[PDB]
C-alpha cells in the first residue's frame, strides 16, 4: 500500500492529500 | 515491519 | 524511506 | 466493569474517553498519530479500569506521553488472540516516552514484544520479560535511549539473571516488577507470595478463589474462571462463555458455531447452514 | 468454608407438596450451580435438577412440571418445591454445589430425610 | 435424555487386591472443544454423603488417594481401586454432566474378611 505506493515507488502531494485524516 | 506498520495504520 | 512517509503524511494533513 | 470492542484512537485525544468505563477490550487497542498533544494533556488522564486486552496494544507517534504508568496502571493481561505482525505489544516512534510503567502487566498470552525507535525510552533493561512472555526469543527491543549506555535507571526490587548477571527488576523509580514464586507459575500471588487460584491469571483480590481473579487463565462465565465453557454455552473470543442467543444476535447483521465455539467464519471444508448458524461440511467442493 | 444444608419438612401427607430450602455458605449463588439429588433408603442416587448461576433451570425429564427450583441470591438460599408426593417419593434429599464450567458436583449437604405417609 | 448404566450391581474383594467397575452412557460424553469426557465418579461410604473422587473421567480430585484411577472415553467408562483399604467400603456412582446431569444406578463394594 502506502509502503509500496510512496516508498519503493515515489509519491506525489495529491496522493498524500488523498490519504489525509 | 515499519512497512507492515504503515501498510496497516494507513487508510 | 519509512520515517519520511510519517513526516510527509503529516505535512499534507494538518488534521 | 464493561466489555468494549477493539479501538482505534488517532489525531485528537477526544475519542480516548470512550474507554472510561471499560475493563476488558474484546479486540485490540491502537493509540496513534497524535502530533499536537503535549505533556499537560496527560497529567490528569487515567484508565485504571482497564485490566485486559484480548488482542494487542499498540502505541505509535503519541506526542507528550512520557509514561504509561498513569494511563494503564492496572492492565494485567494482553491475551494476544490476534496480533500485530507476531506482536501483542508495540511501542514505536513514541517520541517523548521515558518509561513503560505498565507495573501491573503480568502476562502476555500469545504474542511477542516490539519496542523500537523510542528516543528518550529507559527502564527497559530493568524488565525481566521472561516473567511475562513464554518466548522472549522473538522480542525486538532496539533503538531506544536504553541502547546508548546512558540511562540513569534507579529502582528492594527482586533481581533475576538474563545474561550471566543478576540485575534488580523494576518498571519505574517507584514501582518494582512483581515476581511470584516459581511454583505460582502464571497464576499470580498476593504480596505475601501466596499463590492465586490455578484458574486465575496474573493476580487476585483473594487467594485460593476462582471468583476472585483479576484475569482468568482460561474462560470467564458468571463471575468465575472456568477451565472450559460447559454446554449450553459456547467459547467466545478465546476468553468468555456465551449462549447460543448471544451468538445469534451478533450474526444477525456473521458469527457461526463450530466445535462449541462462536466463531467469525466457518473453517475449511465447511459452509454455513442458515437456520442454526452451524458450520456443516461440504457435499463436494465448498461454495464461497 | 463451602457448606450446604437442607431444611426439609421431614413428613409429607400423600398428595401434598414438598418444600425444601438449601441454605448455602462460603460461595456466591451468582457464580455456581446448585443441584438436587435424592436417595431412597438402600437405593442409588437420582439426579433431580439444577439451577445455574444465571437462574436458568434444568429438570430431570421424569418431572413433568412437578418440580420447581428457584433461588434468592442475596439470602444464599435455593428452593426446591415438588407437587403431589406419593409413597415412592420417600427418600433422602440433598442439595449439592456445582462449579459447572470447571468441576462436577463438589460439596454435598448432609441431606434431609423425607417420609411420605398419613 | 442421557441414560447411565453401571455394572456390577455389587462386587466383593479382600484387602490389598485391585478392583474395576464399569459405566455406560446412551450418548458420547467426549467434549470436542477440549477433548475431555464429561463424566464423574463418586464414592459413598454408608451413612455418609457421597464424595467427589474423579472428574473429566480421569482427573483426580484433590485429597483423593492415588489408589483411585478413572478410565474410559466416549460412552464407556471404568473406575479402578488400586489396593483396596478397609475404609474403601462404599457404593460407587457415575455421573454425566454433559447435558443436564444424571446418575448411574451405582455399584456396591463389599470386603471379604474371615
Ligand atoms: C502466560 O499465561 C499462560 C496461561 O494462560 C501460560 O501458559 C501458556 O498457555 C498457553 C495458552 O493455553 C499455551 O499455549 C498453547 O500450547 C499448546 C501446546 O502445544 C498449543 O497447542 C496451543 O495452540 C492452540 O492455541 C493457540 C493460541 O490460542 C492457537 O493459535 C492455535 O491455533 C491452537 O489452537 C497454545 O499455543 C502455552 O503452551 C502455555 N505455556 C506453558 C509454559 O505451559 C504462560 O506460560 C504465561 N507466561 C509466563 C511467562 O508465565
Ligand atoms: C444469553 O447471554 C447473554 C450474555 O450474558 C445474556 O444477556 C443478559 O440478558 C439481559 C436481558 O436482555 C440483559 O439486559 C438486562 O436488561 C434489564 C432491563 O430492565 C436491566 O435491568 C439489566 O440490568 C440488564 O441490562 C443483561 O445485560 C445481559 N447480561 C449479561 C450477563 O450479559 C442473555 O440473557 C442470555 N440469554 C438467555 C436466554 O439466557
Ligand atoms: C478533534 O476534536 C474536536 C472536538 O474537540 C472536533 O471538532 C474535531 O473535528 C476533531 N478532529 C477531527 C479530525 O475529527
Ligand atoms: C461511563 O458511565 C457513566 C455512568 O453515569 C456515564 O455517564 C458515562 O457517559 C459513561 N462513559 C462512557 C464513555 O460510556
Ligand atoms: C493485585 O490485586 C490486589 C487486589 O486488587 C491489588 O491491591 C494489587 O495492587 C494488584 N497488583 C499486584 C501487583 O499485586
Amino acid at each position: 500500500g502506502i509502503v509500496e505506493q510512496c516508498c519503493t515507488s515515489i509519491c506525489s502531494l495529491y496522493q498524500l492529500e488523498n490519504y489525509c485524516n | 515491519f515499519e512497512d507492515y506498520l504503515h501498510n496497516v495504520v494507513f487508510v | 524511506c519509512g520515517s519520511h512517509l510519517v513526516e510527509a503524511l503529516y505535512l499534507v494533513c494538518g488534521e | 466493569g464493561e466489555v468494549c470492542p477493539g479501538m482505534d484512537i488517532r489525531n485528537n485525544l477526544t475519542r480516548l474517553h470512550e474507554l472510561e468505563n471499560c475493563s476488558v477490550i474484546e479486540g485490540h487497542l491502537q493509540i496513534l498519530l497524535m502530533f499536537k498533544t503535549r505533556p499537560e494533556d496527560f497529567r490528569d488522564l487515567s484508565f485504571p479500569k482497564l485490566i485486559m486486552i484480548t488482542d494487542y496494544l499498540l502505541l505509535f507517534r503519541v506526542y507528550g506521553l512520557e509514561s504509561l504508568k498513569d494511563l494503564f496502571p492496572n492492565l494485567t493481561v494482553i491475551r494476544g488472540s490476534r496480533l500485530f505482525f507476531n506482536y501483542a505489544l508495540v511501542i514505536f516512534e513514541m517520541v517523548h516516552l521515558k518509561e513503560l510503567g505498565l507495573y501491573n502487566l503480568m502476562n502476555i498470552t500469545r504474542g511477542s514484544v516490539r519496542i523500537e525507535k523510542n528516543n528518550e525510552l529507559c527502564y527497559l533493561a530493568t524488565i525481566d520479560w521472561s516473567r511475562i512472555l513464554d518466548s522472549v526469543e522473538d522480542n525486538h527491543i532496539v533503538l531506544n535511549k536504553d541502547d546508548n549506555e546512558e540511562c540513569g535507571d534507579i529502582c528492594n526490587c527482586p533481581a533475576t539473571v538474563i545474561n550471566g548477571q543478576f540485575v534488580e527488576r523494576c518498571w519505574t523509580h517507584s514501582h518494582c516488577q512483581k515476581v511470584c514464586p516459581t511454583i505460582c507459575k502464571s497464576h499470580g500471588c498476593t504480596a505475601e507470595g501466596l499463590c492465586c487460584h490455578s484458574e486465575c491469571l496474573g493476580n487476585c483480590s483473594q487467594p485460593d478463589d476462582p471468583t476472585k481473579c483479576v484475569a482468568c487463565r482460561n474462560f470467564y462465565l458468571d463471575g468465575r474462571c472456568v477451565e472450559t465453557c460447559p454446554p449450553p454455552y459456547y467459547h467466545f473470543q478465546d476468553w468468555r462463555c456465551v449462549n447460543f442467543s448471544f451468538c445469534q444476535d451478533l450474526h444477525h447483521k456473521q458469527y457461526v458455531i463450530h466445535n462449541n465455539k462462536c466463531i467469525p467464519e466457518c473453517p475449511s471444508g465447511y459452509t454455513m447452514n442458515s437456520s442454526n448458524l452451524l458450520c456443516t461440511p461440504c457435499l463436494g467442493p465448498c461454495p464461497k | 468454608q463451602v457448606q450446604l444444608k437442607e431444611s426439609g419438612p421431614g413428613l409429607v401427607a400423600p398428595s401434598q407438596s414438598l418444600s425444601i430450602t438449601c441454605t448455602v455458605s462460603g460461595f456466591p449463588l451468582t457464580a455456581y450451580g446448585v443441584n438436587w439429588v435424592r436417595q431412597p433408603p438402600g437405593k442409588g442416587l437420582e439426579w433431580l435438577g439444577m439451577i445455574w448461576g444465571d437462574g436458568n433451570t434444568d429438570y430431570n425429564s421424569a418431572l413433568k412440571s412437578r418440580l420447581s427450583i428457584s433461588k434468592d441470591n442475596s439470602k444464599s438460599q435455593v428452593f426446591l418445591k415438588m407437587n403431589s408426593l406419593q409413597t415412592d417419593d420417600t427418600a433422602r434429599y440433598y442439595c449439592a454445589r456445582d462449579p459447572y464450567g470447571s468441576k462436577p458436583m463438589d460439596y454435598w449437604g448432609q441431606g434431609t430425610s423425607v417420609t411420605v405417609s398419613s | 435424555d442421557i441414560v447411565m448404566s453401571q455394572s456390577p450391581s455389587s462386587l466383593v474383594v479382600s484387602v490389598g487386591e485391585k478392583v474395576t467397575m464399569s459405566c455406560k452412557s446412551s450418548q458420547s460424553l467426549l467434549y470436542s472443544s477440549n477433548q475431555k469426557n464429561f463424566l464423574a465418579w463418586y464414592q459413598q461410604k454408608p451413612g455418609q454423603s457421597p464424595k467427589l473422587l474423579i472428574y473429566w473421567a480421569s482427573t483426580r480430585e484433590s485429597g483423593v488417594p492415588d489408589r483411585f484411577t478413572g478410565s474410559g472415553s466416549g460412552t464407556d467408562f471404568t473406575l479402578t481401586i488400586s489396593s483396596v483399604k478397609a475404609e474403601d467400603l462404599a457404593v460407587y456412582y457415575c455421573q454425566q454432566y454433559f447435558r443436564y446431569r444424571t446418575f448411574g444406578g451405582g455399584t456396591k463394594l463389599e470386603i471379604k474378611r474371615a
